[PDB]
């Protein structure tokens, strides 16, 4: 169980520490990420990464 | 004759007045063109508000 | 007193706002192109008026 709690505490670290730019990706806050792939309005793509912690 | 040769100066003094205006709008086009790149970059959601306000 | 400041269209409040500004900017390019050739049309006419006045 000592390694059980240490592995499960590292899964949580990756979720709260993984950060592109200043955005936490895997903590459930990166939702509705809109990429403007196109030169006009509405030429976007959405994306939602779920919370992936222990 | 002295009217048409003088009215030809007026026509050319209007050509200069018009070249100046469209010469100026030649740059409002470039500014508006650059101003449109700073809205396709600001629309991407990899930017943060610290960087949208930076744009 | 009477100091003017100009503030650009909103692109920093959100990604939706920046996309909204895209049509506003691309329309402004359209109403500048309209003005430029409203002045290029007059200049073309004035070039014909000069040859006819000279003749």
């Amino acid at each position: 169980q000592k390694e059980m709690d240490q592995l499960a505490s590292e899964v949580t670290r990756i979720s709260t520490d993984t950060e592109f730019n200043t955005k936490k990706l895997l903590d459930g806050t990166a939702q509705n990420l809109t990429f403007q792939i196109g030169a006009n309005e509405g030429q976007t793509m959405s994306l939602s990464i779920n919370k992936m912690d222990s | 004759i002295r009217g048409l040769d003088m009215a030809s100066k007026n026509a050319q003094d209007g050509i200069s007045l018009i070249q100046t205006s469209e010469g100026a709008l030649n740059e409002t086009h470039s500014i508006l063109q650059r101003m449109s790149e700073l809205a396709t970059q600001a629309a991407n959601d990899t930017n943060t508000d610290s960087d949208r306000s930076e744009l | 007193k009477d100091t003017k400041v100009t503030k650009g269209i909103d692109i920093s409040s959100s990604a939706k706002a920046a996309s909204s500004a895209l049509t506003t900017i691309k329309t402004a390019i359209d109403t500048v192109s309209s003005e430029r050739a409203k002045l290029g049309a007059v200049q073309n006419r004035l070039e014909h008026t000069i040859n006819n006045l000279g003749t």
